[PDB]
């Protein structure tokens, strides 16, 4: 069953459809700074824990940082392990 | 002149009033520039037993 | 006897008469058709 | 055979209950003479009991393990297995009469709203008007539907409301 | 702070049905819930009581603990 | 005035010009069901459909009943003819009822939409030219055209009496079907056999001498 | 405005006449809002194209002898060795499931990023039949009507199978063998009282 | 109460809870004979669970000595 | 205006005299609307041409000895091997059914796209008999009258077969053998009691 094949393929497919397919949609959706403004305008330490203290710059041209990577690879690992587990009991219901 | 006539039916648009959205008969409108000149008599009394109350020109509407 | 029949038209007298009537109707229905658990007739 | 319920004609607990009630009544009957007033009363009670049991078993009622008739409220199970006279038919039988009462009272209220003192026509009933409306309220469903379709059954936003709407 | 995820204000202000069947919908409700501790507390007590009743209804039908359901007093 | 109760106070809604045009207006509305003019229009339509359906059905009951009492036919009793006809049929009664409900719902929905807006099924392009003949006439319930082959509605001299004959025979036939039902449930015999048994002994064979109609008597 | 759907019923005011397939059928008033109506106009054509393909496939798989549409996916369960036109295909359920996810994700994301696009001429109109003309409107009407018919037909596939257990062509043969003893009324499902 | 007082308990209004009993039979209680979903040994819901929780669930719910979906009546 | 259909009955005002076959027969007033009347005028000639061909065929199949019109389609059922003039034809029911669908679809679509066309001279008038002249009107009248007669005759075929079970020529021979013992009144179908 080659779990390396399965999980590498799931992660690669999800990273691909996150980079090439659903990146524009996710950027259109995640741009909430709108009526929906910042959580805090204050200068307290606890107001700073809610600000984006570190913008994750990426030299990827489409803007695919370690957070997009983390998310799409997490979905890929989850789906690959789902495939492996549903194959683990050598069958499915219907 | 101001206010409905002295026998007209008038509907109340004051929310805190017992007769909100209820039709009462106008008794008198004070032509003096006073707050709440319209006197409206109602055929059903409120919780205090009162059948009339004073209403402004904003708080009354025809029919 | 306009006033007497006005009295008999009062809420308590009319209620008494009407509920005597309804109860008697139900009682006679239950005497002539006893124990009606279901509508089968 | 709806929910494990056996017909009361085939249940043995039902017959046991019948003979138990009859045994109670005849143990009361043994105390009196042949044709006493109590004897007549108890014989009539025994006849009513036997008739009641026969008429419940004849009506296709379903019985439990206790031998007591159980009613089927569900339409679809009542109409599939012939138990519509238990809850389904008397449902509309009741609703007819209840809408009768409500429609008649409604029409009386609306008719006396026009008088100069509508309140004294409610503590002192206008009996001729009330009887007219009680007789002509037999067609309450049709009249109610036609009053619903004209938009005249409901009042619009002329009803009164508290300050926070 | 990592750039991904939802803002509850967006979810709430987006869920306005057409046909105006709920009017403005859930517009202005994030502020109402987040600024009122009694709204939060009522939601929390509602959920907690419902799941306490769930606990009660499920621990007797599906006894999770060994030699429970033979300890009747328990 | 031609009232149902010569001394009654006729309801005011049946004395209006819009109601006195209706066929068979004898002031009978003791329950006030047609006090609403729209309801009166709808119920006039219901009366006409019930009356024509009942006329057709009661004819199909007692004409073949009289002809099988006279030997010209062997049609079973109307309360037996469904079983007999379905045991000689090509189809189960379920498929029959389905086809019937489709074919009847079509024409009854057309009639419905013509009641909702009179003269609306003549919207050009709806049918294949036949919608031209589906506008009806000035009077609702009296469609005419293809429903009037012999052209008896084109007089304006026999029209009121044609209406009256229809509605009166139809009320009579509705009563006749109710009587078929009650007589079957109270006697167990056919309507023509009930007539025969009444005509052989009227004073001891009637609804007063069956055990159903008057339990107190 | 092509048709009325209810002769005599005057059309709703929110359905434009230029809309392909407008018969005035909106009794629930679902398309009263213009944005809702635009989304519904796209989704109707999409559902209809997918249903046309689906009915074509469910009919071609049975008319050619490879079973019915319902029994085709029982190679994943009940063994394996998918087939197409009899040619067995070297893909198990997981591989083609994942490839379908990937491919349809790419395709429908390219379609969704286009906003509301229902008639994308060009790469999807190579033979040049629709250029927003008289023929284009007529062909849009034809497309949407065949799509509505195919949607009804697939709903019929599903219902007839859930009631009878047969295939579309098998049920058609049953009906032609006994039009009155084999219909929706004669199964013990559709009309229960029958 | 009045019927048991008059010694005629067969005149009671004993409405069988057929909706909750139908639900119970959907979970595999074969006491009522509805044979709907998991009490139906030919359904897909029943077939797809047999490699899974359903053997134990159906041995537990048809045991009338536990409190898993007790038998109910009027 | 050729004939009256009811001597004394004055003609309906919606039936033009220039219409071929106008006897003033519209008692149901079906052709009161001009568009309805145009559709009906086309459909009458179409039904009539089809009925002329159909009666000619039902008579030629029995006068030549190949059975009646009703029993001809019982090769599809009850076996196979269609025949024509005795020549067996290598087509089963499905093949010729599909080819008929295709061919008649093409033909009648070409006819329907023409709008209302009932007299298409040219490719359908090679011998040049009708050029919208005196002869053309007279021949249109002849066509529509023979078509009405053939429609009546095919309705007669169907009714006489449903009542008797015979063919047209067989029923004609029965009637000529016993004009009074073999007619519509002597079967136990047409007249109800006898
Ligand atoms: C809401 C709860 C409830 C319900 C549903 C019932 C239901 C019933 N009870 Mg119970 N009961 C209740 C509360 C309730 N009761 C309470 C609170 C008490 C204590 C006071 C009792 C004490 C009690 C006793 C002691 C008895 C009952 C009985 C009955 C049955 C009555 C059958 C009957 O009378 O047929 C009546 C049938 C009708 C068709 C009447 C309908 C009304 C009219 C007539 C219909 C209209 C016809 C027509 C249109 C009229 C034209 C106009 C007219 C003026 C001519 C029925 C099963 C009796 C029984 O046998 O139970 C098994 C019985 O003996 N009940
Ligand atoms: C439509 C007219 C009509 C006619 C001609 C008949 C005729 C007959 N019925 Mg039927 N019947 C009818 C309507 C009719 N019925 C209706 C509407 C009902 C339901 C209430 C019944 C219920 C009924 C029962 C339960 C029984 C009969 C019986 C009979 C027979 C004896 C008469 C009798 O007992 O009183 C008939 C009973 C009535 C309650 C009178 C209803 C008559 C209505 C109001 C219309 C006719 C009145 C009209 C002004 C005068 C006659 C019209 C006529 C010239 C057409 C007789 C053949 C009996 C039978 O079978 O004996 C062999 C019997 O047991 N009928
Ligand atoms: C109140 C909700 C409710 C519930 C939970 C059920 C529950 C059920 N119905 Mg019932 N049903 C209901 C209301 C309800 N019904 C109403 C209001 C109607 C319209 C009269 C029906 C008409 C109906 C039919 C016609 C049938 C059911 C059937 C069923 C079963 C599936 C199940 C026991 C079916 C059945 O008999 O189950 C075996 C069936 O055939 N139902
Ligand atoms: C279902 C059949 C039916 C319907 C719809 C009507 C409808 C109508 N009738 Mg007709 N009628 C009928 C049967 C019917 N009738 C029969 C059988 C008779 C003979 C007994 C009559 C005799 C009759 C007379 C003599 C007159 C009418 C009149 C009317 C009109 C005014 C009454 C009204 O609005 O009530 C609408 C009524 C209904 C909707 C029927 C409801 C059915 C109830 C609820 C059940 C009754 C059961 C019964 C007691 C058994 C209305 C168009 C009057 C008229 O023509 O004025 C224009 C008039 O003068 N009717
Ligand atoms: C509402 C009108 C109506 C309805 C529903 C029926 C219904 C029925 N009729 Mg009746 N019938 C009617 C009017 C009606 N009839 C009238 C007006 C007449 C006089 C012309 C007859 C004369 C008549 C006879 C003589 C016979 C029937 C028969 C039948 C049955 C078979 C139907 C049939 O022939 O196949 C459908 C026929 C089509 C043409 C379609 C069916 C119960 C037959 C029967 O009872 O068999 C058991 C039968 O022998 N009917
Ligand atoms: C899911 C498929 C689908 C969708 C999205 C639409 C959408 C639309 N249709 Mg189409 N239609 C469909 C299927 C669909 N239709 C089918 C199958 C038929 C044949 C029966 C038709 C026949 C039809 C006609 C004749 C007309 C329309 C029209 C319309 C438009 C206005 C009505 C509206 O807003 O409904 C929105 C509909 C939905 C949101 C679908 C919801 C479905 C509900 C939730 C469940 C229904 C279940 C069903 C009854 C049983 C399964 C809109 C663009 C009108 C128009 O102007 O066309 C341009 C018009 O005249 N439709
Ligand atoms: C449609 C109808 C009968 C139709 C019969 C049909 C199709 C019969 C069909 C068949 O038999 C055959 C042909 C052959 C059989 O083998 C098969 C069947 C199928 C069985 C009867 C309506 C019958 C309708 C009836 C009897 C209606 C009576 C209504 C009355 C009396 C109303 C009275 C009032 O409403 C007013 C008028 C005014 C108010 O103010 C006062 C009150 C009093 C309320
Ligand atoms: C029926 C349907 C929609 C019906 C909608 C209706 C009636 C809507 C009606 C209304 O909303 C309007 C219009 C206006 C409102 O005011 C009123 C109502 C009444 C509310 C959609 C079907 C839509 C159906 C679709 C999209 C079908 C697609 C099918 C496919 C892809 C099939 C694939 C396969 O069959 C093959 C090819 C081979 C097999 O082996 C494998 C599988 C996968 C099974
Ligand atoms: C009777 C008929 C139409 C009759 C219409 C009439 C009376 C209309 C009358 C009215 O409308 C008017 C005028 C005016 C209105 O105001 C009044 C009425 C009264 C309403 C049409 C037949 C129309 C008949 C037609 C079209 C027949 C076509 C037949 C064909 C094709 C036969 C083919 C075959 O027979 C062969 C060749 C060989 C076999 O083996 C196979 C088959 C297939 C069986
Ligand atoms: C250089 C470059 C490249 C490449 C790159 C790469 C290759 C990257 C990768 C990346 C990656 C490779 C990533 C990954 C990620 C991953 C992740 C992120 C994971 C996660 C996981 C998780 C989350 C888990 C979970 C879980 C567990 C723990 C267990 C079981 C259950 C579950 C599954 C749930 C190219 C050529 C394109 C070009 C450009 C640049
Ligand atoms: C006053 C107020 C308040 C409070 C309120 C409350 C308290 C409420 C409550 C509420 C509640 C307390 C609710 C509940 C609910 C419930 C539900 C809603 C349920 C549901 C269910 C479902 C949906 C199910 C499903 C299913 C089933 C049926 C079974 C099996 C499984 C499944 C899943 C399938 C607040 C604060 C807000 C503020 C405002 C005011
Ligand atoms: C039947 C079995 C298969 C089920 C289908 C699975 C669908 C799950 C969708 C997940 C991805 C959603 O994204 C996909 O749909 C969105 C609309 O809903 C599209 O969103 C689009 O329409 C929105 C309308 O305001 C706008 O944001 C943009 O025009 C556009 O982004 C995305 O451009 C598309 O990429």
């Amino acid at each position: 069953l080659d779990p390396q094949i399965v999980i590498s393929g799931s992660t690669a497919a999800f990273l691909a459809i996150g980079r090439f397919v659903f990146l524009g949609y996710q950027r259109r959706e995640a741009n909430f700074d709108s009526t929906v403004g910042p959580k805090t305008t204050g200068a307290t330490y606890f107001d700073d824990l809610q600000k984006n203290s570190t913008i994750f710059a990426t030299n990827d041209p489409a803007g695919f940082n370690i957070i997009d990577v983390a998310g799409w690879g997490a979905l890929g690992h989850a789906v690959g392990f789902a495939v492996l587990a549903i194959n683990s009991l050598q069958g499915a219901n219907l | 002149e101001v206010g409905p006539k002295r026998g007209s039916l008038v509907k109340i648009l004051r929310p805190e009033s017992y007769w909100f959205n209820q039709v009462g008969k106008v008794v008198s409108v004070d032509q003096s520039g006073v707050r709440y000149p319209v006197v409206v008599r109602f055929e059903n009394q409120n919780y205090a037993g009162v059948t009339t109350n004073n209403y402004a020109l904003d708080e009354v509407v025809a029919a | 006897m306009k006033d007497f029949t006005t009295y008999l038209s009062t809420a308590p007298v009319i209620a008494t008469i009407w509920f005597t009537f309804t109860a008697g109707l139900l009682i006679e229905i239950n005497r002539y058709f006893p124990d009606p658990l279901v509508f089968s007739f | 055979d709806i929910a494990g319920l056996t017909p009361c004609s085939e249940s043995k607990a039902y017959a046991k209950l019948e003979k138990k009630e009859l045994k109670t009544l005849e143990k009361r009957l043994k105390q009196y003479e042949a044709d006493s007033a109590p004897a007549v009363a108890l014989k009539a009670t025994m006849e009513r009991t036997k008739a009641r049991f026969a008429n419940y078993a004849k009506a296709g009622l379903l019985c439990g393990n206790d031998g007591l008739p159980h009613l089927i409220a569900d339409p679809g199970l009542a109409l599939k297995y012939g138990h519509a006279g238990e809850v389904f038919i008397p449902t509309f039988g009741f609703l007819y009469v209840a809408g009768y009462i409500g429609y008649v009272g409604r029409q009386y209220l609306i008719a006396v709203k026009g008088e100069a003192k509508p309140t004294d026509k409610e503590i002192i009933i206008d009996v001729p008007l009330a009887t007219k409306l009680a007789w002509q309220g037999a067609g309450w469903p049709l009249a109610a539907v036609q009053e619903l379709q004209r938009g005249t059954l409901l009042e619009k936003e002329e009803n009164i409301t508290v300050s926070p709407r | 702070n990592f750039g991904i995820g939802h803002r509850m204000q967006a979810i709430l202000e987006a869920h306005t049905p057409p046909s105006g069947s709920l009017g403005a919908g859930h517009k202005g409700l994030f502020d109402t819930v987040n600024n009122s501790l009694h709204f939060q507390l009522g939601l929390a007590l509602a959920s907690v009581g419902t799941i306490t009743s769930l606990v009660a209804q499920h621990m007797y039908s599906l006894p999770p603990y060994a030699f429970q359901a033979i300890d009747f007093t328990t | 005035r031609q009232s149902w109760l010569p001394g009654s106070q006729i309801p005011a809604h049946l004395d209006t010009p819009a109601a006195q045009a209706l066929a068979g207006n004898f002031g009978f509305d003791p329950l006030g069901l047609g006090k609403d003019p729209v309801a009166l229009r709808w119920y006039q339509q219901a009366e006409l459909i019930h009356c024509r359906t009942a006329m057709a059905g009661v004819a199909g009951i007692l004409i073949p009943g009289l002809l099988t009492k006279a030997g010209a036919l062997n049609v079973p009793e109307w309360y037996d003819a469904g079983k007999v006809a379905i045991e000689n049929s090509f189809a189960p009664w379920g498929s029959l009822l389905a086809v019937q409900l489709f074919l009847c719902g079509f024409v009854e929905a057309k009639r419905w939409q013509d009641i909702r807006k009179p003269g609306s099924q003549g919207e050009p392009g709806s049918f294949l030219g036949f919608e031209a003949s589906l506008k009806g006439t000035s009077e609702l319930g009296y469609p005419g055209g293809p429903f009037d082959p012999l052209g008896l509605s084109k007089e304006a001299d026999k029209w009121a009496d044609w209406k009256l004959k229809e509605v009166k025979n139809g009320r009579l036939a509705m009563l006749a079907f109710l009587g078929f039902v009650a007589q079957k449930y109270a006697t167990g015999a056919g309507p023509v056999d009930n007539l025969a048994a009444h005509l052989k002994d009227p004073w001891h064979v009637n609804y007063a001498t069956n055990g159903v109609s008057l339990p107190f008597l | 405005k092509a048709g009325n759907w209810l002769p005599g019923s005057d059309a709703p005011a929110w359905l434009p006449d230029d809309l392909p397939g407008n018969y005035g059928f909106d009794p629930l008033s679902l398309g009263k809002e213009p944005a809702s109506l635009k989304r519904f106009t796209e989704s109707e054509v999409i559902h209809g194209r997918w249903a046309m393909l689906g009915v074509a496939g469910s009919l071609a798989v049975e008319l050619l002898g490879y079973g019915n549409w319902y029994d085709a996916p029982l190679w994943a369960v009940n063994g394996g060795k998918a087939t197409w036109f009899g040619i067995e295909v070297p893909f198990d359920l997981n591989a083609l499931l994942a490839f379908e996810f990937v491919a349809m994700a790419a395709a429908e994301g390219q379609r969704g990023d286009a906003g509301g696009v229902v008639y994308p001429g060009g790469a999807f109109d190579p033979l040049g039949f629709a250029k927003d003309s008289s023929k284009s409107g007529e062909l849009k009407l034809k497309e949407i009507k065949n799509g509505r018919l195919a949607m009804v037909a697939f709903l019929g596939f599903v219902a007839q199978h859930a009631a009878t257990g047969k295939g579309p062509i098998a049920a058609l043969g049953e009906h032609l063998a006994n039009p009155w003893g084999a219909n929706f009324a004669t199964n013990g499902i559709s009309v229960p009282f029958f | 109460d009045v019927m048991q007082a008059f010694g005629t308990p067969e005149k009671q209004i004993l409405i069988e809870p057929v909706f909750a009993q139908w639900i119970q039979a959907a979970h595999g209680k074969a006491l009522y004979g509805f044979d709907f979903l998991l009490s139906s040994k030919t359904s897909a819901a029943f077939a797809n669970g047999q490699s899974l929780w359903l053997p134990g669930w159906l041995d537990a719910i048809n045991n009338n000595q536990n409190s898993l979906f007790l038998t109910i009546g009027p």
